């Protein structure tokens, strides 16, 4: 048949403003056809790792649920967004499971997200009592109690605000420039699968 | 639960906020320096005041974490720089007076003019002025006039100011549990808490003397040869036995003897290395200069420059109205932003300066993975020595013939090496007695061994004893002659230049033994050898995370500063000078024989 009603990957990838990594957006994708080969053929993506598939298996295998998680990080912790890594974003902001079956897509966004006075709107969580579970989200702004003394909500010598701002100025070096990262999760449940690759007529 | 986890969280918070505010301050300073505008001055003042207030607040919070419960040495190294009270230990009145004193030192030193007494019609500043007449003119009387005029004016301006400065700095150091402010300057070389590698700050004044007592015969032969050669331009003014008059040394303070090379060249008929006419005939550019420097760096195995460096550096005079400070400065703004501010001409000296500043940039990029407190040289001499390695390597005929700049059939015989080593001596071993004397005088002044009424007598006595220079006319305590230099008037430590000049030859000998160069050290090029680059990068990458003794031992195998590579570098020049001074009076006694 003809191919129409594709998945809105252009809604996710080409968005005007992405979310920060402490409050990453998660979008459920279902009941549509997705062209991953179009994403691979685009040379603009500086980082494209897939951890349980190849783009050929992306085209040839149908899936039930596709979750697109989007956030902005720096270039240095792009390698942190991976299964089994240990690091500040991976511990306190966005944890991937060890048996992850999906793709991690990252590209530089210095020409959109950076501004000359500093884009302080992109936050990240610096301190947390415990590490996150895989795909956990925590938008709480609880004051981190690093010592035995109670915080009672106020700032102190051992009570710190857990969120810190990225600078994101255009004169930053590579590794400090903002990188928009989209993470796709593929999994199979006990449900009728509906998302699958395009068909050559 | 414990102290160390709280200290580590506090250090992480300080690292992130300090990187942000330090990037703001460094960007404001860059925008001031490449673009002289009063709005940029106000912006740079506001950024510096914000960073200073932030550093004072985090220094206040750092005292709550005691050091003696911390077992991790990196946490101790990051926290000791925060726990220093600095000038904040004084009262507000005394701190404000000290800051005002430092500012008026800066404004008095910056605003000196060279107008003739009874002829005030026209004159310039120091930089278009005193440098030209002191460097290029061969006349005795006008050099004496410029020397006496500048030193008398800045002495009468700066004499009581320096006395209040030394009193206030001694009070600030004694309040900060140091013995004196000279002892506070020696705190940069202090290493504690590492057994075997401990280096007391009182051992530095032993090691400097122990190295200088083996410098001294070479400097005596160099001084004897210079004094013998200077008779040709000044026949009656100087004596064959006594010391040199001060205003004949080709520099306003005698710090660098580089300008005396044209008067004291051994073989003027030999074609010396110039590579400037050949550079301009090949039609080079500043971009070509820095690209050839970057090609030299990747031959050793160092990583190349970022694209932001090429798009953000100012390598050429920007235009008509956009005035800038033309001094060569390498800039590490942090967060991967590295850039060079140095105006260029088609010159061999600008090529070597580009190598120097790119070496400083590579040293800054090397410790980028370190936390913010450890993003510094292991001591104050390392960061200046790493550029001098590149300056020594790029000046060799082997590197110039490799890049196609020098003629391929240029013959490197004996005379063309001796006259180059003499220029390197006038650059390097000439600054050693002046540097050691000046820092010894400052250490004795800050210690309190010299009263007010004996400053100039002891200074000129140690100049005659160590440097072998007599004053042209007698001077008294109404002047303050050493304070005429930039570094002493602007509260800079000056012992960095001695340690730079020994660490550069220790590093050069280590890398040339790593690069398997079988020839002499002065002809050695450390280019094209990855095995030298890895040894270099292993100490470049440490930053302040390791003691400077351990980082030194990583490359040269010795955990103390050593002087033998400097001696064996100048070994053919030393043998030629020993065979030259067969009949001249080698060395000197302290004397007033040329001028009483
Ligand atoms: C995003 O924008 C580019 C350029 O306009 C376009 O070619 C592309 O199809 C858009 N969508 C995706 C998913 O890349
Ligand atoms: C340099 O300063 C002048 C002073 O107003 C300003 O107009 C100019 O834009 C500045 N240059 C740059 C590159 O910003
Ligand atoms: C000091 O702390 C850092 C950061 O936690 C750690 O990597 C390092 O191993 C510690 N050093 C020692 C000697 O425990
Ligand atoms: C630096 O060197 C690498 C490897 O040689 C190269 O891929 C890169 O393009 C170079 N970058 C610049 C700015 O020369
Ligand atoms: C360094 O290696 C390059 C690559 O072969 C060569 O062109 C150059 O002449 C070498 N330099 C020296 C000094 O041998």
């Amino acid at each position: 048949p003809n191919i129409t009603n594709l998945c809105p990957f252009g809604e996710v990838f080409n968005a005007t403003r992405f979310a920060s990594v402490y409050a990453w957006n998660r979008k459920r994708i279902s009941n549509c056809v997705a062209d991953y080969s179009v994403l691979y053929n685009s040379a603009s993506f500086s980082t494209f790792k897939c951890y349980g598939v190849s783009p050929t298996k992306l085209n040839d295998l149908c899936f039930t649920n596709v979750y697109a998680d989007s956030f902005v990080i720096r270039g240095d912790e792009v390698r942190q967004i991976a299964p089994g890594q240990t690091g500040k974003i991976a511990d306190y902001n966005y944890k991937l499971p060890d048996d992850f079956t999906g793709c991690v897509i990252a590209w530089n966004s210095n020409n959109l997200d950076s501004k000359v006075g500093g884009n302080y709107n992109y936050l990240y969580r610096l301190f947390r009592k415990s590490n996150l579970k895989p795909f956990e989200r925590d938008i709480s702004t609880e004051i981190y109690q690093a010592g035995s003394t109670p915080c009672n909500g106020v700032e102190g010598f051992n009570c710190y605000f857990p969120l810190q701002s990225y600078g994101f100025q255009p004169t930053y070096g590579v590794g400090y420039q903002p990188y928009r990262v989209v993470v796709l999760s593929f999994e199979l449940l006990h449900a009728p699968a509906t998302v699958c690759g395009p068909k050559k007529s | 639960s414990t102290i160390e986890e709280q200290a580590k969280t506090f250090l992480d918070k300080f690292n992130h906020e300090a990187e942000d505010l330090f990037y703001q301050s460094s960007l404001a300073s860059w925008n001031y320096n490449t673009n002289i505008t009063e709005e940029n001055v106000q912006n740079m003042n506001n950024a510096g005041d914000k960073w200073s207030a932030f550093l004072k607040e985090q220094s206040t919070l750092a005292q709550m974490y005691p050091l003696q419960e911390i077992q991790n040495l990196t946490v101790k190294l990051q926290l000791q720089a925060l726990q220093q009270n600095g000038s904040s230990v004084l009262s507000e009145d005394k701190s404000k007076r000290l800051n005002t004193i430092l500012n008026t030192m800066s404004t008095i030193y910056s605003t000196g003019k060279v107008c003739n007494p009874d002829n005030p019609q026209e004159c310039l500043l120091l930089e278009p002025g005193l440098n030209e007449i002191m460097a290029n003119s061969l006349d005795y009387n006008e050099r004496l006039w410029a020397w006496e005029s500048w030193r008398s004016e800045v002495g009468k301006q700066l004499r009581p100011l320096y006395e209040e400065y030394v009193v206030l700095k001694n009070e600030m150091a004694r309040a900060n549990h140091y013995e004196d402010y000279g002892d506070y300057w020696r705190g940069d070389y202090e290493v504690n808490g590492v057994d075997g590698y401990d280096y007391s700050r009182g051992q530095l004044i032993e090691d400097v003397e122990h190295t200088f007592e083996e410098i001294k015969p070479l400097y005596e032969h160099l001084h004897a040869y210079v004094r013998a050669k200077l008779m040709n331009a000044y026949p009656s003014y100087i004596s064959p036995i006594g010391c040199l008059p001060a205003h004949l040394l080709g520099d306003m303070w005698g710090r660098f003897w580089t300008n005396l090379y044209s008067l004291t060249v051994p073989f003027g008929q030999k074609p010396n290395i110039d590579v400037t006419d050949a550079m301009v005939d090949q039609a080079w550019d500043a971009q070509r200069i820095f690209k050839e420097a970057e090609k030299f760096f990747v031959s050793v195995g160092l990583p190349n420059m970022t694209q932001g460096f090429w798009e953000n550096s100012m390598l050429t005079d920007p235009g008509n109205v956009q005035k800038a400070v033309c001094h060569p400065t390498a800039w590490d703004l942090g967060k991967g932003d590295f850039r060079i501010l140095m105006c260029t001409k088609v010159t061999m000296d600008d090529f070597l300066t580009a190598h120097h500043e790119m070496g400083h940039i590579q040293y800054d990029m090397a410790y980028a993975a370190q936390p913010f407190l450890l993003r510094n040289g292991a001591n104050e001499g390392f960061h200046e020595a790493v550029g001098e390695i590149m300056s020594l390597s790029a000046a060799t005929p082997k590197h110039l013939k490799s890049i196609g700049l020098l003629s391929p059939d240029f013959q490197e015989d004996n005379e063309t090496e001796i006259n180059f080593l003499l220029k390197q001596a006038l650059t390097i071993v000439g600054t050693l007695p002046f540097t050691y004397m000046l820092e010894k005088w400052r250490w004795m002044v800050f210690k309190g061994e010299i009263p007010k009424d004996q400053w100039m007598k002891k200074w000129w006595e140690m100049k005659r004893e160590i440097v072998g220079v007599v004053e042209p006319v007698p001077h008294d305590e109404t002047y303050c002659d050493p304070a005429s230099l930039f570094h002493v008037s602007n509260d800079y430590s000056f012992i960095r230049y001695y340690t730079r000049t020994l660490y550069q030859f220790q590093f050069q000998e280590a890398l040339c033994q790593a690069a398997k160069h079988e020839g002499p050290l002065h002809k050695c090029d450390i280019s094209n050898s990855t095995e030298a680059g890895q040894k270099l990068f292993n100490m470049l990458r440490l930053g302040k995370s390791e003691p400077w003794t351990l980082a030194l031992e990583n490359v040269v195998g010795a955990k103390n500063m050593n002087v033998r590579p400097l001696l064996n570098y100048f070994e053919p020049l030393f043998t030629w000078l020993k065979d030259q001074n067969k009949n001249s009076f080698v060395g000197w006694s302290t004397d007033w024989s040329p001028y009483a």
